[PDB]
């Protein structure tokens, strides 16, 4: 039982929180396959060793159309080696934000597959406990393909040390301690809420206060889209949502429940838009972002910041890459307050995120995406330089920002063309036709 | 003056040939301003060429005007040139140049003070 010999590693593929995705090829079978590297020295393991075999082995008995099959698995002296099928078509709430028309339809479909997983799963007595969109992937980018769930019963083995974004989705039961199957119903629950409405039933700032008022176990449907959706999808999310996980509706009963039953034979655009907001900020925001940190920083902040990124630009080429960013960190960690006690690979890892904080992708951190890293968010988007920026952008002052604004201030000034109009749309919550100040203050702090 | 940047340099050529476009600072100067080369055709956004911090050199564009364009920078005379050579019917369009604080940036909106631009046309 040894990996090298068996398959054929080649590029990286995505990121997980227990482990790295990366493509590989096979020896003799010679077919692609994706291995989750998971490392002994990274993460904790919680149970023994023969129990994570044994639990592994089980995983590699069973087989279902809506989660990810696991082929093999290898223990190497440093590292573990998850081996399953291929996927190409990226996490689903990206493709709900691609398409243009979203409803109670397509959600009912997303969650009926979501929920026979969980079901059949579940069939065979196993938990996912850390329930997430991002587990939920797409087999291939053709459209209407089915979802396919991974990352199945790991969670109970592996606790990661790295975490914002899992408090969403989270059970009390599991908050408070001991827990069975249903918390991963509250947690599918939760994205369902998000999938009608793009906002989170439990929000916070921060993971303390996320966590708090998933804790306190209260929430509303006050929010106006809601006056969009039906009744029963409501009553589906309370039975789902509640408290005390005996009197919590299980997998196959919601499966059947009347809600997923009569939408499966209007549209929300609010809430898809809120999706796009709660996602990859893939709108103006990200210009708008790097607008503010470029522009619109005082003298002093100016100054400091145009010394630090020379300090840490090497080369001089105006540029930060993965080598000076290593190589800087722990200094500009220095600088903000905030390492010198830093292992080697978790500096790479962090540097790794902040690659992820790369708008472009082209691979290299700019002044301007520079300046969104040394300032904490706090500072950048402040309520005096939000007020600023919303000043300058709204130039007759009428309090709103025009799609010709917009095209003014960082355009090729195209406003036809479709780019401007699809630009504000993504922002355009009240649909009329431009952005205010509320707006503009929840597009740049992910607000609701 | 206001403050604008100037093009100079725009001219019919035959392919293969070589020819040196400027760009001045009117208003302003470059002491303090990366300045990069953009070319737009027409019905088309405009694309990065090249650009020059305040020192150094980067190729923002595609590979494909790699190893055949340099840029220049003279702060003396106020000036930024672009040296292109081997010049193919691909390379035909408007020729501007834009200026960024300090850093050579890479995204089109983060640049300032545009000019007119000059007309560089490779012949058919
Ligand atoms: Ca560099
Ligand atoms: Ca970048
Ligand atoms: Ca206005
Ligand atoms: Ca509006």
């Amino acid at each position: 039982a040894i990996f090298s010999d068996r398959y054929k590693g080649q590029r990286v593929l995505g990121k997980g929180s227990f482990g790295e995705v990366i493509l590989c090829k096979d020896k003799i079978t010679g077919q692609e396959c994706a291995v989750k590297v998971i490392s002994k020295r990274q993460v904790k393991q919680k149970t023994d060793k023969e129990s994570l075999l044994r639990e592994v082995q089980l995983l590699k008995q069973l087989d279902h159309p809506n989660i990810m099959k696991l082929y093999e698995f290898f223990e190497d002296k440093g590292y573990f080696y998850l081996v399953g099928e291929v996927y190409t078509g990226g996490e689903l709430f990206d493709e709900i934000i691609s398409r243009k028309r979203f409803s109670e339809v397509d959600a009912a479909r997303i969650i009926r597959q979501v929920l026979s997983g969980i079901t059949y799963m579940h069939k065979n007595k196993i938990v996912h406990r850390d329930l997430k969109p991002e587990n939920l992937l797409l087999e291939s980018k053709s459209k209407d393909a089915n979802i396919r769930i991974i990352d199945f019963g790991l969670s109970t083995h592996f606790e990661a040390s790295k975490k914002i974004g899992t408090a969403y989705y989270i059970a009390p039961e599991v908050l408070h301690g001991t827990y069975d199957e249903k918390c991963d119903v509250w947690s599918t629950g939760v994205i369902l809420y998000i999938l009608l409405s793009g906002c989170p039933p439990f929000n916070g700032a921060n993971e303390y206060d996320i966590l708090k008022k998933v804790e306190k176990g209260k929430y509303t449907f006050e929010l106006p889209q809601w006056k969009k959706v039906s009744e029963s999808a409501k009553d589906l999310i309370r039975k789902m949502l509640t408290y005390v996980p005996s009197m919590r509706i299980s997998a196959r009963d919601a499966l059947d429940h009347e809600w997923i039953q009569t939408y499966t034979k209007p549209s929300l655009d609010n809430a898809i838009l809120n999706i796009r907001q709660f996602q990859g900020t893939q709108k103006l925001a990200q210009a708008a972002l790097l607008y503010m940190g470029s522009k619109l920083t005082s003298q002093d902040e100016t100054k400091e910041l145009t010394a630090i990124f020379h300090k840490m630009d090497k080369n001089g080429d105006g540029q930060l890459d993965r080598a000076e960013l290593i190589e800087g960190y722990k200094e500009l960690m220095r600088m903000k307050g905030q390492s010198m006690l830093d292992a080697s690979a978790v500096e790479h890892e962090v540097d790794q995120v902040l690659d992820a904080v790369d708008f472009d992708k082209n691979g290299y951190i700019e002044y301007s995406e520079f300046v969104t890293v040394a300032m904490d968010r706090k500072t950048l988007l402040s309520r005096e330089r939000l007020e600023r920026a919303f000043r300058m952008f709204d130039s007759d002052n009428s309090g709103k920002i025009s799609s010709t604004e917009l095209a003014t201030i960082f355009g090729v000034s195209d406003v036809d063309s479709e780019t401007w109009k699809s630009v504000l749309s993504e922002v355009d919550k009240n649909n009329d036709g431009e952005v205010d100040f509320d707006e503009f203050q929840q597009m740049l702090l992910k607000l609701c | 003056m206001q403050v604008q940047l100037v093009e100079t340099g725009g001219g019919l050529v035959q392919p293969g040939e070589s020819l040196r476009l400027s760009c001045v600072a009117s208003g302003f100067t470059l002491d303090h301003s990366a300045v990069g080369w953009f070319r737009q055709v027409p019905g088309k956004e405009r694309e990065k060429l090249l650009c020059i911090n305040a020192n150094g050199v980067s190729l923002d564009y595609a590979d494909s005007i790699k190893g055949r364009f340099t840029i220049s920078r003279d702060n003396a005379k106020n000036t930024v040139y672009l040296q292109m050579n081997d010049l193919k019917p691909e390379d035909t369009a408007t020729y501007s140049c834009a200026a960024t604080r300090e850093f050579c940036s890479a995204y089109v909106f983060l640049y300032e003070h545009w000019g007119q631009g000059t007309q560089v046309t490779v012949s058919s």
